[PDB]
Parts: C-alpha cells; structure tokens; sequence
C-alpha cells in the first residue's frame, strides 16, 4: 500500500507517534517520505551484511525483525519481517518505536539523516488539516 | 610484517569475503566485506587510509563503524561519514556501486 501524505499523518497521530521518545509528527513523516515513499510494500538488499529492509521505514533484518535469510539476525522487535510489509502499520509502527529507544534516536535511520537531519520539515504536516 | 589479520572464531561458522566497488564522484573505492554470522566486517581502502569497520546497530540501511568513519550503505547508495572532518554528519561523500 502506498499512502497518501494526510492519511498517513492522521494514522500516525492515532498511534500516539507525535512527541514519541521526543520525535515530531512531521520528522516521522520526513523519514517515511525518503525511506519508502510511503509505501508498506517496499524492500531494499543490503550486499554488505546481506539483510534487507522492510516496509514504510524501512527497517532492517539484521537486528530487527525475522527473515529467515539474513546472517546474525537478532530479532529485537519479535517480527517476522512480513509483518513489516502489510497495509496495516501497527506492527512497523511497534517496531519503529523500539528502535528509537537507541542512542541516535531518529538518527537510527539513514534516509532520514541524509534528507531530513538539518532541515525544517513542518510542511509534513501542513495542508491536513 | 605478516600483512594479514587473522581472527581465529570459537565456532565452525560459515565465513564468507565479497569485494564490492564503488564509485564515489569521479573516485574509485573497494570495500570488502567479511560475514561470519553475527559478525560483519567491512574494509574500506580509503585514499587517506585503510580502514576495518564493524556492522553496528542501525535502522535502516547498513551501518559500519571504524575509526573516525561511518560507511553506511543502503541499497546501491552508500555514505561515507568523517567524524573528524565534518563531526555535524551532514556532509557525508556520496557512493554508488559500480
């Protein structure tokens, strides 16, 4: 599934992930723009370590979630990673909030450090109301 | 001297070594990974430097940590951070594999 921006927002905020470990509605947003295009159906193979990540934020499968395929895989979220790759996004959004808990925080995610980090990112939840 | 790291595991893991290039700009890069289960290495031969990062905890992507840099890889695109250089981590050098 592919959302649309506001319907996003709106599922986001239900979820309780405005404020979250000190994390803004609109950050979250920016972080699944460029992680995924919102999409829950996307995947990206990482040759390095051969993981993969899973679903709207893209989460990884080395420490994350279960894949089966994956080398060292630790499982923190206790996910398969097709639980990841549903229309429903309780179970990445779960996940999501546990992997903030880390020491970077928001940091924890590439896309978001690379197109977000540094840049005023309120237009993520303008226009919604 | 030996020219050579040789790290003896306490197990019979499967270990396997691939090297990747990259082109970073107009420069060349090759990095070779080395996957033993848990672990993930990653050497990175730098024009400044030679350097062996380790596969660290991350979100997304897939994120190696050593010395003063982080290498961070996601699909084909890779950052390479220089904590030293550039400590605010937002001007990363931009890689591809080639």
């Amino acid at each position: 599934k592919v959302f649309e921006r506001c319907e996003l927002a709106r599922t986001l905020k239900r979820l309780g992930m405005d404020g979250y470990r000190g994390i803004s509605l609109a950050n979250w947003m920016c972080l699944a723009k460029w992680e995924s295009g919102y999409n829950t159906r996307a995947t990206n193979y990482n040759a390095g370590d051969r993981s993969t990540d899973y679903g709207i934020f893209q989460i990884n499968s080395r420490y994350w979630c279960n894949d089966g395929k994956t080398p060292g895989a630790v499982n923190a979220c206790h996910l398969s990673c097709s639980a990841l790759l549903q229309d429903n996004i309780a179970d990445a959004v779960a996940c999501a909030k546990r992997v903030v808990r880390d020491p970077q925080g928001i940091r924890a995610w590439v896309a978001w450090r690379n197109r977000c980090q540094n840049r005023d990112v309120r237009q993520y939840v303008q226009g919604c109301g | 001297a030996m020219g050579e790291i040789t790290i003896k595991l306490p197990d019979s893991v499967k270990v396997s070594t691939n090297s990747i290039l990259y082109k970073c700009g107009a420069k060349d890069l090759s990095v070779t990974y080395y996957n033993a289960g848990d672990i993930s290495l990653a050497k990175l031969e730098l024009e400044d430097e030679t350097v062996v990062a380790s596969n660290v905890i991350s979100g997304s992507g897939a994120k190696y940590a050593g010395s003063v840099y982080i290498w961070w890889t996601k699909g084909k695109t890779a950052s390479l951070y220089n904590l030293i250089d550039n400590p605010e981590e937002d001007k990363p050098i931009s890689c591809v594999e080639q």
